[PDB]
RNA sequence: AGUCGUAAAGUGUACUGGAAAGUGCACUU
RNA sequence: AAAAUAGACUACGAAAGUGGCUUUAACAUAUCUGAACACACAAUAGCUAAGACCCAAACUGGGAUUAGAUACCCCACUAUGCUUAGCAACAGUUAAAUCAACAAAACUGCUCGCCAGAACACUACGAGCCACAGCUUAAAACUCAAA
């Protein structure tokens, strides 16, 4: 039996939980076992819980996004700290988000930069033109480059991370769902202002879950920006909620979403 | 309707959390709406009618509700 | 004499390593003209010794320097703008002694020679303070430099030193308040019984590159040979800020707070009563001489009574 | 003026002594 | 202490406002307009007296943080949030070219109030408070061909 334990480190929006599902292959501490290897993934905030996560971890995962054009040329100084404090335990880089990027060969420079021109022990020496706080982390050992959104070579990662271990309530569930739909589409901060309450729960007539569930907002425009034109923004929420529902409980579900001022 | 009743109360009411229907689901003319909510409330707090489930003597009663 | 060219925003930006104008979280006066007008308004600098806080990028080195001074100090934090400003000591060789450090801890008594220190009663002593500091660090710098004034020590070692600072335009009319106006707070007080406090023009907002919401005063101060209350710094600011912590109420609903509640009442009337402030004049009322009325009394009553200077009344009702 | 230089968000009000504006209370989309 | 469901209801009240249950009182007026000055209410500021203080909280202290730290996080506690007592209308029309535009389709009749450039301009001769140096309090002239 071999173990793996691997922390994720980077930016807030570097994707680190997107890329912890992809791993998980579902969207959820997490654990991926395969045949004989268990890895335990540990998703931290983004920059003490980091410090903690580190004080129990055997590989620890970099993420930088690459589209971000303020932060991609540098490593954060609280993550290089991070890092020099913890030398000792393996650490692998991953630029994540490279399918925004409009010109891609971009990537190369930013090896150089985020690796200090140093990998794995060796210098990444490069043919050369004609002829203090510190920016990179020159200790990685591997360097991945992918998109964690379209799962382009996750699966390359995944297997990586398998080859170093060494031997060794559904009204919670319809309510996380209802709260993605409407961040995907509500604007601004009004996905944040909905408090949601679950009005009836049930088993209908023909063996269906009834479900009537009550959008309370504070103020009249959001109660606008939730119905939307004709009806039309609740109610494609509720079906793509609903349809999702069709998936995680395996049975038909009546779903009905009805808006009210918080009085 | 009579506050005493408390049968034809019940077929007004949530199963599991005991809250009292609409008229969307049970189909009364906003007048009969208004006499029975009273008479549930009524109900209630003269000690004849559990508020927060349907007694389970009546769950097998008819169902009149479009729920 | 000629310097270098100012540093366009531009420069700044690749300077500062930002990349982009909208992550400064600083305003910069890059306009050598508002500096001059600034400078001139500090009074004759000729073959003076100015102690410029807040260097930055230099407009008002510049500025300063273009003046005949003798010796001008600068105090600078931040080391990506100590090149500047070395080409400029070097364009101007003899005048411009830059240092890194901190204001509020650097050492201002030792800077200068000893032949330049006149006594109190005599005029200001050659020697000056021009400053546009963060807001953030112009206020405890000034109540820091007040309590020097107060105590005749650091920068005032040499004795009534000019000042010439930034503030934000709210904050200089409060600086230079009158009685019953609308400005006058704590910091009036605190400023004017120890100096002749001057707002003398505001710059807009508008003036500076990256342009921020709100208008900046210039202020200058001259500390006074006589001091308007004398009594301990610490005593004072006591006596003011519990007079000014009820500002709308009247003047002995934030007295009766000095005193323990056990003897409350009767020592806010005795208090009022040997001094003679009518207990119907609002805050914003009292000049300097009422101020100086209570701290005379109150100076006796923690005189006669050791534990009441200590006293803090939310540290009573936290219990 | 150049015979100068350069490329969630708001509205009020109160206080503000770490005020390049902040916080508190009430409102608007 | 304040009242999930009903309420997808739109009722009661002159307005502000009123949606836990029971009981008792109880919801003016048979034409309309007509109040600064009459009587009732109602709300909005700002101060004054006392009182309560769970909780929150401008100010005020304390703790942690970059390399002008977080203005922004944490703790404590004030004022305050609380409780008293005080300081266009009405009736009828849709026929006409409706129709400066923009709003909100235009109309009549009948009555009350209000309006005749910028200008609800600016200004402290002065007055009150203060008590030598500051604060609060104004109309008119005057000017212009604009606003
Ligand atoms: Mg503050
Ligand atoms: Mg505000
Ligand atoms: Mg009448
Ligand atoms: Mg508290
Ligand atoms: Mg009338």
């Amino acid at each position: 039996s071999r173990v793996l334990r691997v922390v994720l480190l980077g930016a807030p929006n570097a994707g680190k939980s997107t890329l912890s599902n992809q791993l998980l292959g579902r969207k959820v501490l997490g654990v991926i076992t395969e045949k004989e290897t268990q890895v335990i993934l540990l998703d931290t905030p983004g920059i003490e819980d980091p410090w903690k996560s580190m004080e129990s971890a055997d590989l620890v995962v970099v993420l930088v996004d690459v589209s971000d054009k303020w932060t991609r040329n540098q490593l954060s100084p609280q993550l290089l700290r991070c890092l020099t404090k913890y030398s000792q335990i393996p650490s692998v880089l991953v630029m994540n988000k490279v399918d925004c990027l409009k010109q891609k060969s971009v990537l190369l420079e930013l090896t150089a930069a985020l690796t200090e021109g140093v990998v794995n022990g060796k210098k990444l020496k490069m043919r050369q033109a004609f002829h203090p706080q510190r920016i990179g982390w020159p200790h990685f050992k591997e360097i991945f480059m992918l998109s964690a959104l379209s799962q382009e070579d996750v699966k390359t990662l995944k297997q990586y991370l398998l080859t170093q271990a060494q031997p060794g309530t559904p009204e919670e569930i319809c309510a996380n769902i209802i709260r993605e739909k409407l961040l995907e589409h509500l604007p601004q901060e009004v996905p944040y202002n909905v408090q949601q309450k679950t009005a009836v729960w049930e088993e209908g007539p023909g063996g269906e879950l009834v479900i009537q569930q009550k959008l309370l907002v504070p103020k009249e425009s959001y109660v606008k920006l939730l119905i939307g034109p004709k009806g039309h923004v609740i109610s494609q929420i509720a079906q793509e909620a609903g349809h999702d529902l069709m998936d995680i409980f395996l049975c038909d579900v009546d779903i009905r979403l009805s808006v009210k001022l918080l009085k | 309707v009579d506050y005493k009743n408390v049968q034809l109360l019940s077929q007004f009411v949530s199963p599991f959390t005991g809250c009292i229907y609409g008229r969307h689901i049970t189909g009364l003319c906003g007048k009969k709406q208004k006499e029975i909510t009273k008479a549930i409330k009524r109900a209630q707090i003269m000690g004849f009618m559990p508020v927060t489930y349907k007694d389970p003597a009546y769950l097998k009663d008819p169902k009149v509700c479009n729920i | 004499c000629r310097l270098p060219p100012l540093p366009t925003i531009r420069e700044i930006i690749k300077l500062l390593r930002l990349q982009a104008a909208k992550q400064l979280s600083q305003n910069f006066l890059l306009d050598l003209r508002l500096t001059d007008k600034i400078v001139r308004k500090a009074g004759n600098l000729t073959n003076a010794y100015v102690y410029e806080v807040g260097p930055g990028p230099g407009g008002i080195t510049r500025s300063i320097l273009n003046a005949d001074v003798a010796e001008l100090l600068v105090v600078e934090k931040d080391t990506r703008f100590i090149p500047g400003l070395q080409m400029l000591s070097d364009a101007a060789p003899g005048k411009l002694r830059i240092v890194h450090g901190d204001v509020l801890t650097f050492k201002v008594e030792k800077a200068f020679s000893e032949s330049l220190k006149r006594p109190w009663e005599d005029d200001p002593p050659n020697v000056h303070i021009i400053g546009n500091l963060p807001f953030s660090v112009s206020t405890p710098l000034i109540i820091k430099w007040l309590e020097n004034i107060s105590c005749r020590d650091g920068p005032f070692v040499y004795g009534r030193t000019q000042m010439t600072l930034t503030f934000q335009k709210e904050v200089a009319e409060r600086l230079a308040a009158n009685t019953g106006s609308k400005q006058r707070s704590r910091l009036s007080v605190m400023a004017q019984y120890l100096c002749n406090v001057r707002h003398i023009f505001t710059i807009p907002g508008q003036a500076f590159v990256p342009k921020p919401e709100v208008d900046v005063g210039v202020v200058h101060f001259t500390p006074l040979i006589q001091p308007k209350i004398e009594q301990p710094f610490k005593l004072v600011e006591k006596v003011v800020q519990n007079v000014f912590q009820f500002r709308r109420k009247y003047c002995h609903r934030g007295l009766r707070m000095l005193f323990p509640e056990a003897q409350r009442l009767e020592s806010t009337g005795r208090l009022l009563e040997l001094a003679d402030i009518d207990p119907t004049l609002r805050p914003r009322q009292l000049s300097i001489s009422h101020f100086k009325s209570l701290c005379d009394v109150y100076r006796k009553m923690c005189d006669e009574d050791p534990q009441l200077f200590a006293y803090n009344f939310r540290e009573e009702l936290k219990r």
